[PDB]
Order: structure tokens, then C-alpha cells, then sequence
């Protein structure tokens, strides 16, 4: 064993300016270690090798440097399509890989977009029922979703999932999903959910009836 | 030619022994390469497993119980598999064969990766999923993939044609035990007519092919 840790755990950087991503090593290693990049859904992408040259066919942004027990991982100006997490890996001919750095490019503020979708009557036949809330194209990541069941909060049967950061725009997208069972959803009227967010000066509510 | 491509269960009760092979083309697996099997669990980073080197036959192991792991290359299927015996539920994870090759230091690194096969550990059953359409300047549509198991599940909105607006988001694990998958699209306003959607969602371990339209 020679323990790989890496730090900080995340990051959140413009375009533009450099993100340093550090890497500490248990023992010396020499310069026997590489740079992974693992975009959201991908495999890992060889970066650095030789703890200081960088791969075939990787954007000359991207330097390593470091020997001994420290080294670091540069990023020279950070491009929309650079978020991903980053892996520390040292080789004798054990190999050993470092927990990860996420790192995410800082966007403008966006509100989200928000959509409401009451069940359908095919699922209200097999007696459970769901509502789902969706919201579209939001930063930052962090956001609030309240459901209210005629009026009154409905707090421990809601799940959300948050996606991957897009490499594209950079925004996320939240889906929550209300579970109810058939007599209790056909025993009220309006199902409604409430987000709040920073790029709101005022929380957005969506509903329907039935 | 060049190309690595993982097989195996994707779901294995424990106390069993997981197997996974991977297809190598391209290139020989008794080149003195390093073939490699690296896992990720859910929302960890990576772990090294195991390396066999074609050529010397070297294999190196991460720590583990005396036994646990088992590699071996084959020359015949050019193919380089991995056992993993006496399974729990920590080895849940997504599983990657990479290819090593050295550089001007004498020491091997993962210069190509694979696919990756997810495998889950469990004594639950397998499960087909069920598909309900979601509908109500800018509108929003989707498919909600209920009730399956195990992991994954592939959705695409109009066999591929349509792709922009597009979000699968990740499975959530309910309470009964069972995956709830959605995926929507946003829309223009005036299209809910003009255009029909059906999305396409498929399930491998229960053999769930179903295009499901909208409204």
C-alpha cells in the first residue's frame, strides 16, 4: 500500500483562470505517477504519464508537475468542457489510485425552469401514484423543491436526482418525484411543488388539480 | 483495432463468484502489455484490483482475502478474464479492463480504458421496469421508468434522431428495493401536436424493449 490522497475534494472555477489540483503520496515515488480525467458517464482519459508530460491528443492547458511526494495537476484557463473528476495514480507495478478531485466550472446564475407532471391514468390503475417536478437548467447546483399536498407540506415520501453538471452550458437539472398511493392521491384536489433558488427574487410555485 | 470490451452478469448474489471477461481486439493479448481490472463503487473514485502482464504472465494483486481474486489471460479468445469468489455487498461497483504500456520510465500506466460493466451484489431478484408517459413558450415531456432491477437502463427520445433539451436523470433507489428512472425533454411550446415523441427505454437483464408515445 502506498496511500494517494488528493486535494481539495471540489472545486468550482470560471473559464479563464488556472485550478490546482494537488496530490500527496504516502512514500516517495519518484515521478512513477499519472493524471486520469473521467468526464460524468465516461471512462477515465489518460492525461499526464511521468508525473510531468502530457498524453497524446490532450489540450496543451493541461500540465503535471511534481516529484518525490507532491505533485499537482494544472489547468491553465478552464473551459466549459473541462468538468469532470480528476484521478491521481501512482505505478510501481501495484497501482494505486488517488479518492478524486471534482471539479466544476462556475457558471452565471439561471434560474430553473419548472415543470409539474400529475400521473398518468394507466399508473393510477395499478394503485401507487406519482407527481413529478421537474426543474431545467438551473446553477448553481444548490435548490430547494417543497411539496404541498392542498395546501398542506408533504414531508418523507419525495426522492430528488440531481444530474450531471452539462459539459456544454454547465447547468444541472433536478427531478423530484412525489409517490402517493391511489386512494390517497384521488382523496385531494390541487398537488402543487414550490423551488426556491438563488436566480429567484421570489419562490415559483407550479400545480394542477385532480 | 484497438478496443476493449467488458462481459459479465450484471447482477450476482453474494457469497458467488463474480466473472468478467474482456474482449480485446486489435492487438495480442501476449504482447507484453498490462491488462488490468479496475473497479469504482457507487460515488467512490477508483481502485485498482489486479494486473496481469502478457508476455512475462506476471500478475499483480491489490490487498484482498487470500484467494478472492483470480485473473487469467487467454490467448486462444484473446481475452483476459477476472474471478472474484466469496462476493459481498461492498463489491458492487462498475468494473473497467484497461490496457498498460510503458513510456520513457520504464513503468506501465491505463493509456486506454474500457466500457466499463456495472455488477451488482444482491439477493434480489431481476425485475422489468414499467414505463408512464409524463405530460402537463418552452414545455416539458418525459417517460418515468418505474419499478426494476438492477441497473442500468438505456433511454433515447425518438430512436436517437432528437438529442438536444435531453435529460435522463440518475436512478433513484426506492424503498421497496426497486429503481425509478425518469427522463424528460424540453420542448417548444407549439409542438405539443405538430411532433409525437416516444421514448425508448430498454432493459437488458429483464428484456424490456418498449417505445412508449406521448399523450
Amino acid at each position: 500500500e502506498i496511500v494517494m490522497t488528493q486535494s481539495p475534494a471540489t472545486l468550482s472555477l470560471s473559464p479563464g483562470e488556472r485550478a490546482t489540483l494537488s496530490c500527496r503520496a504516502s512514500q516517495s515515488v519518484s515521478s512513477r505517477l499519472a493524471w486520469y480525467q473521467q468526464k460524468p458517464g465516461q471512462a477515465p482519459r489518460l492525461l499526464i504519464y511521468d508525473a510531468s508530460n502530457r498524453a497524446t491528443g490532450i489540450p496543451d492547458r493541461f500540465s503535471g508537475s511534481g516529484s518525490g511526494t507532491e505533485f499537482t495537476l494544472t489547468i491553465s484557463g478552464l473551459e466549459p468542457e473541462d468538468v469532470a473528476v480528476y484521478f491521481c495514480q501512482e505505478d510501481h507495478n501495484w497501482s494505486t489510485f488517488g479518492q478524486g478531485t471534482k471539479v466544476e466550472i462556475k457558471r452565471a446564475v439561471a434560474a430553473p425552469s419548472v415543470f409539474i407532471f400529475p400521473p398518468s391514468e394507466d399508473q393510477v390503475k395499478s394503485g401507487t401514484v406519482s407527481v413529478v417536478c421537474l426543474l431545467n437548467n438551473f446553477y448553481p447546483r444548490e435548490a430547494s423543491v417543497k411539496w404541498k399536498v392542498d395546501g398542506v407540506l408533504k414531508t418523507g415520501n419525495s426522492q430528488e436526482s440531481v444530474t450531471e453538471q452539462d459539459s456544454k452550458d454547465n447547468t444541472y437539472s433536478l427531478s423530484s418525484t412525489l409517490t402517493l398511493s391511489n386512494t390517497d392521491y384521488q382523496s385531494h384536489n390541487v398537488y402543487a411543488c414550490e423551488v426556491t433558488h438563488q436566480g429567484l427574487s421570489s419562490p415559483v410555485t407550479k400545480s394542477f388539480n385532480r | 483495432q484497438l478496443q476493449l470490451q467488458e462481459s459479465g452478469p450484471g447482477l450476482v448474489k453474494p457469497s458467488e463468484t463474480l466473472s468478467l471477461t474482456c474482449d480485446v481486439s486489435g492487438v495480442s493479448i501476449s504482447s507484453n502489455y498490462g491488462w488490468g481490472w479496475i473497479r469504482q463503487p457507487p460515488g467512490k473514485g477508483l481502485d485498482w484490483i489486479v494486473t496481469i502482464y502478457g508476455g512475462t504472465g506476471n500478475t499483480y494483486y491489490a490487498p484482498s482475502l487470500e484467494g478472492r481474486v483470480a485473473i487469467s489471460k487467454d490467448a486462444s479468445k484473446n481475452q483476459f478474464s477476472l474471478r472474484l469468489n466469496s462476493v459481498t455487498a461492498a463489491d458492487t461497483a462498475v468494473y473497467y479492463c484497461a490496457r498498460k504500456i510503458t513510456y520513457s520510465s520504464g513503468w506501465y500506466y491505463f493509456d486506454y480504458w474500457g466500457q466499463g460493466v456495472l455488477v451488482a451484489v444482491s439477493s434480489a431478484s431481476t425485475k422489468g421496469p414499467s414505463v408512464f408517459p409524463l405530460a402537463p413558450g418552452t414545455a416539458a415531456l418525459g417517460c418515468l421508468v418505474k419499478d426494476y432491477f438492477p441497473e442500468p437502463v438505456t433511454v433515447s427520445w425518438n430512436s436517437g434522431s432528437l438529442t438536444s433539451g435531453v435529460h435522463t436523470f440518475p436512478a433513484v433507489l426506492q424503498s421497496s428495493g426497486l429503481y425509478s428512472l425518469s427522463s424528460v425533454v424540453t420542448v417548444p411550446s407549439s409542438s405539443l401536436g405538430t411532433q409525437t415523441y416516444v421514448c425508448n427505454v430498454n432493459h437488458k437483464p429483464s428484456n424490456t424493449k418498449v417505445d412508449k408515445k406521448v399523450e
